């Protein structure tokens, strides 16, 4: 299940930046 | 009024400029997680939880402490839903609509667990970590002190919502229904009746006090049997992170701050979409699908919140999309007249898209209702 929450930190960070 | 990036950047400054130095130590096991976290966090002080999370995963080899942080917040956000604690229930099948269990009092210390969850959610917002408990948008509205509306009823209780539609749009004097300003409530086999207004035990609902009776019944449905437990959650949350820090957010932005985003594969979204009164080749939908391509994934996932009620997909993709009756795919239809806006029904994952005149009209009026309506 790391791929679950890890994909959500990555997408969120790319929007902000 | 401003964008989500500014709201995010301002909230990050508040947590940065109000953080205590050093770290907290929290040690847990795979099997003890909920009840090690309950003991250590509820024994620390509210302001202490504001210092760096130094999570100890007993049994593992602690290297990357940001990943164990992301891991601990996610795994615990699912361990609070354990039926053994009786804290939460679902208003539908397949885990649709997470709401507080009104029978949580069967857990004698339940208010202490809800104060624990309030702290745990505040720690996630304070530390930029994400959860996946699955709180509904009306739940976030209560954190923002927004009053739940009639539209929110269709999201959490469509059958209760249809009863209020029927009351509002029908002369109930013809149809012959005795209604009074009261409401029953069965919690643990104990049936109790709440008075909506002063002396409503005796007052009929007529054509005159109807619209009032509608403002009352809606507010009761969002508070009944959960007054205790909601107060415990907000009190524990306010201890760690002040609730005023969320004053600029809306309910959809607050879910983003707590759940994060995914890139929404719409090669999947497009093929898992059904329609009323439209074909896949109607120039309306050929416009709609091209709009959502030019969207960034900010507003793509905001469109998901507007139509489905949340920003989180199921693990099966858009094919395993669930409504208030079970599996329910994404749907668009011909509903609304030319000078309308996109309205939605989250219980059916339905987008009431009126047949617009031009792509210029439809890119313009869609994003407004997505960004300014609910
Ligand atoms: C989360 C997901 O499904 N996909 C995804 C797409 C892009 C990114 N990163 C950026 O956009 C910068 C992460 C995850």
């Amino acid at each position: 299940d790391p791929a679950n929450w890890e994909c959500r930190y990555a997408a969120f960070n790319c929007f902000i930046q | 009024d401003r964008s989500f990036r500014w709201k995010y950047h301002q909230f990050r400054f508040l947590c940065h400029s109000n953080a205590l130095p050093s770290h907290v130590k929290i040690s847990v096991s795979r099997q003890t997680l909920f009840e090690d976290s309950f003991q250590q966090i509820m024994n620390m002080k509210p302001y202490d939880l504001r210092r760096r999370l130094y999570i100890i995963m007993r049994g593992e080899e602690g290297l990357d402490y940001g990943g164990i942080a992301r891991e601990w917040f996610f795994l615990l956000s699912h361990e609070v839903l354990n039926p053994m604690y009786c804290l939460f229930e679902y208003a539908g099948k397949n885990n649709y609509c997470l709401q507080i269990n009104p029978a949580s009092s069967i857990n004698p210390d339940h208010l202490t667990y809800f104060r624990f969850i309030g702290r745990f959610i505040a720690m996630a917002l304070y530390h930029g970590k994400f959860i996946d408990t699955g709180f509904t948008l009306p739940f976030y509205k209560r954190m923002l002190n927004k009053r739940p509306t009639l539209k929110d009823l269709e999201s959490i209780d469509p059958e209760f919502y249809n009863s209020i539609v029927w009351i509002k749009e029908n002369n109930l004097e013809e149809c012959g229904l005795e209604l009074y300003f009261i409401q029953d409530m069965e919690i643990l086999g104990k049936v109790t009746t709440h008075e909506l207004k002063e002396g409503g035990e005796s007052i009929r609902v007529t054509e005159e006090n109807k619209e009032e009776y509608i403002m009352l019944l809606t507010d009761w449905r969002f508070t009944r049997g959960v007054e205790e437990q909601t107060k415990a959650f907000l009190d524990g949350f306010n201890e760690v992170a002040p609730l005023e820090w969320l004053r600029y957010f809306d309910e959809k932005e607050l879910e983003l701050m707590l759940c994060g985003m995914q890139e929404i594969d719409m090669s999947d979204w497009q093929k898992s979409t059904i329609y009323r009164h439209y074909t896949k080749n109607s120039k309306q939908i050929q416009w709609f699908w091209q709009v959502v391509k030019e969207m960034d994934n900010e507003k793509r996932i905001r469109l998901l919140q507007f139509v489905t009620g949340t920003c989180r997909l199921p693990v099966g993709g858009f094919a395993e999309l669930i409504g208030s009756n079970g599996p329910q795919k994404f749907c668009i239809d011909k509903v609304g007249k030319e000078t309308w806006l996109p309205r939605s029904h989250t219980c059916f994952n339905r987008l009431d898209l009126p047949p617009y005149k031009s792509y210029e009209q439809l890119r313009e009026k869609l994003l407004y209702a997505i960004e300014e309506t609910e």
